């Protein structure tokens, strides 16, 4: 009692003096949580926040998706020609169904992505071909990678021996990740938080109430997903899926102070698809002129609605293009003052 | 199939033979225990607050 | 047709484990007990409080020596407190602060904790060049680590949402043994007296006994409505209880395979976080969702007192091995030793 093992008190004091200031440091800070079906562009816009507001990639952290690119790259044609059995889609030319054997043939099984000589061309001819373009257009009837095309087109670059992923092509990478994804940054002052769960495939109820109370919640919607199903229930729309989903986050005891932020992705691909497809495969009360003005703002509408808490939480929808680092700098630079003005 | 099925069966096997009792013995024997310790849990046994630990 | 020969033998195995265990339930752990001197109400006081986290604190768990312990708060920091002075001789930087569980090992060596990055992180506390940072880090689970206990130094096993647990070797960082079975994410798993086996609670509603050597599901017991949060083994090793959802803690007994026993009381249907034996196992303490931690007869089933003393939910529980004291986490950044 009184004597010399106060040495631990001094350090015990010396702990609380580094959580003390570590803990100033954190309540200054911007935490905000993307949401939304698989498949949104969660990742991207997590990857976005790198590229404009950090270091963004670099030739090495690129080099290191080359394997993703590669695989990504053999996942969509293979995903393209299964797509033609199922739908019965001839090839253009018919020294194809070579190439499609020996596709699987030289694209074994994982280890990474192989881009040889013999695989490049392989592919090459493939996605070029009159009918594997037929079935590329009829996309909407089966499970297909949004970056398909991307990669498929610039496959002369991307199979070249001396090839580094640029940062578009790593925007564009879809790897799986479980564990969840955090990226700082600091912009416009202030530090911030951005966490990607991703596909923490876990019961979300089980972990959701950790992020109670972060700032804001970022939840990507797939517009393009109004016309696709589900290939395991069938019956089930997507874009019904993710609306389950936002009713559900949006009006969760958890967020209650946390501000709603839509990001209504994909418009790109949208623009083109409402071209073709009706917005009347989603939503068949749909009267309006199936236009993306009007479709896109039905859509707004629709997801915005669901918002139960309409007289106290303002749901701050925004149309973007998570692949587009110019778009998503506006955009975010526009959350940002949102959250500024609205909080802090 | 066949595989699962045979996977299934010998988890099952497992469960299945295994040598169970009686609740009332497995019951006498937590009565047991319990009251053979009663004395040495502190949370029930209120130690002599004089000093000791808390 | 073969595949016949395994589905009926399927259906009959089912059968004999159901028609085993209702062999067995020839009586009720209440009516040989309901003659028993009853725990009366035991009162309970704060004799220690732990400031420190900011964040809401998930876990704790004790050191072997009954004084020092670990805390993981989503502050991003695990605290290893000297329960009796309140000093912290440590707070460790995580890598990733969506922290779900610690571990104090049995050695007092090391120490361990994981979360949403679905990694288990092993800390040496006796880097003799200072202080800490991460020794290992064990992946290979796909969904939250939702608990870990070490078994030794060497050795430590992980309970995930990606509904299995594992077995891994430290010092080389493997996965030694990955235990499939439950259909759903598994929040809790204890470690048997002697750690020769372990028992797991998940989502699925049920708690599983595994053969730690052996790899395998011995048993599986069920009559939970809902998920299983906590799970805790009787001192003697010869049952368990479980904490759950659907606001009831259960008893289970292991050479009877099956429940012996609900703790539950009308005006609690919020559910239970934690569950904690008292040193002799007569006393059970589950951490519930209203800030309370219920203290319960372990024999008679009903409510031996309450300790209150938080402002958020109670999410972790403790006893310490000497059964000395009761260490209760919570949401609300404190923690709180009492006796
Ligand atoms: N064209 C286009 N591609 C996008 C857009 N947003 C994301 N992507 C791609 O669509 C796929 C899914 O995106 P990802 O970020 O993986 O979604 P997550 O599953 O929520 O993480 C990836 O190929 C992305 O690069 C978008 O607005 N337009």
């Amino acid at each position: 009692l009184s004597a010399e093992d106060k040495a631990a008190v001094e350090r015990s004091k010396m702990i609380d003096r580094n959580l003390r200031e570590d803990g100033e440091k954190a309540a200054r800070e911007v935490k905000l949580l993307l949401l939304g079906a698989g498949e949104s562009g969660k990742s991207t816009i997590v990857k976005q926040m790198k590229i404009i507001h950090e270091a963004g990639y670099s030739e090495e952290e690129c080099k290191q998706y080359k394997a993703v690119v590669y695989s990504n790259t053999i996942q969509s044609i293979i995903a393209i020609i299964r797509a033609m059995g199922r739908l019965k889609i001839d090839f253009g030319d018919a020294a194809r169904a070579d190439d499609a054997r020996q596709l699987f043939v030289l694209a074994g099984a994982a280890e990474e992505g192989f881009m040889t000589a013999e695989l490049a061309g392989v592919i090459k001819r493939l996605w070029k071909d009159s009918g594997v373009q037929a079935c590329f257009n009829r996309s909407r009837e089966y499970q297909l990678n949004d970056s398909a095309a991307y990669y498929l087109n610039d496959l002369d670059r991307i199979a070249q021996p001396n090839y580094i992923p640029t940062q578009q092509d790593v925007l564009r990478t879809r790897v799986k990740t479980t564990g969840i994804v955090e990226t700082h940054f600091t912009f416009k002052d202030l530090h911030f938080k951005m966490f990607d769960v991703g596909a923490q495939r876990s019961e979300r109820k089980k972990w959701i109430h950790c992020f109670e109370g972060v700032t804001a919640i970022i939840f990507c919607v797939a517009l393009s997903d109004y016309d696709l199903v589900l290939a395991e229930d069938e019956e089930m729309n997507r874009m019904h899926e993710s609306m389950k989903l936002f009713d559900s986050i949006c009006n969760n005891k958890w967020f209650t102070d946390t501000s709603i932020i839509l990001f209504l992705n994909k418009k790109d691909l949208f623009e083109e698809k409402i071209k073709k497809s009706p917005l009347t495969i989603c939503y068949p009360e749909y009267a309006g002129s199936n236009t993306y003005e009007e479709a896109a703002a039905y859509i707004q509408c629709q997801f915005e609605d669901l918002n139960k808490r309409k007289d106290t939480k303002e749901i701050y929808t925004h149309f973007t293009c998570a692949t587009d680092t110019k778009n998503v700098q506006f955009v975010f630079d526009a959350v940002t003052d949102v959250i500024i003005k609205n909080n802090l | 199939s066949i595989a699962q099925a045979r996977k299934l069966v010998e988890q099952l096997k497992m469960e299945a033979n295994i040598d169970r009792i009686k609740v009332s013995k497995a019951a006498a024997d937590l009565m047991a225990y319990c009251e053979a310790h009663a004395k040495e849990d502190p949370l029930l046994t209120p130690v002599p607050a004089s000093e000791n630990p808390f | 047709s073969e595949l016949d020969q395994l589905r009926q033998e399927a259906e009959q195995l089912k059968n004999q484990i159901r028609d085993a265990r209702k062999a067995c339930a020839d009586a009720t752990l209440s009516q040989i007990t309901n003659n028993i001197d009853p725990v009366g109400r035991i009162q309970m006081r704060t004799r220690r409080t732990l400031r420190g986290h900011l964040a809401k604190i998930y876990a704790m768990h004790w050191g072997t020596d009954s004084r020092l312990l670990v805390s993981a708060s989503q502050d991003g920091k695990l605290i290893i407190w000297d329960s009796y002075t309140t000093n912290k001789v440590h707070a460790i930087p995580l890598r990733s602060s969506w922290v779900m569980t610690c571990a104090y090992a049995p050695s007092g060596n090391y120490v361990a904790c994981g979360g949403l990055d679905n990694i288990c992180s092993i800390y040496n506390l006796k880097t003799r060049e200072g202080n800490v940072r991460v020794s290992r880090e064990l992946a290979g689970h796909t969904g939250y680590l939702s608990c870990c206990r070490f078994l030794d130094d060497n050795q430590i096993v992980t309970s995930s949402g990606d509904t299995t647990c594992a077995l891994w070797d430290i010092e080389t960082g493997q996965q030694t043994t990955t235990f499939t079975g439950h259909t759903g994410d598994v929040m809790s798993l204890s470690l048997a007296p002697d750690t020769r086996l372990f028992v797991s609670g998940a989502c699925d509603a049920s708690a599983k006994l595994w053969d730690v050597r052996e790899g395998m599901c011995r048993q599986t017991f069920t009559g939970h409505e809902s998920d299983i949060n906590a799970i805790c083994f009787f001192p003697n090793g010869n049952a368990f209880a479980t904490g759950s959802d659907d606001a009831t803690c259960r008893l289970f007994d292991l050479r009877a395979d099956q429940e012996l026993m609900t703790y539950s009381h009308d005006n609690i249907i919020c559910g239970i976080t934690s569950v904690s034996f008292s040193k002799s196992g007569r006393l059970l303490l589950a951490g519930y969702d209203d800030f309370n931690c219920n203290v319960w007869d372990a024999l008679k089933a009903d409510r031996a007192g309450v300790l209150a003393g938080h402002d958020n939910r109670v999410s972790c529980l403790g006893v310490t091995d000497d059964g000395m004291a009761v260490a209760t986490g919570s949401w609300d950044s404190f923690l709180k030793i009492w006796n």
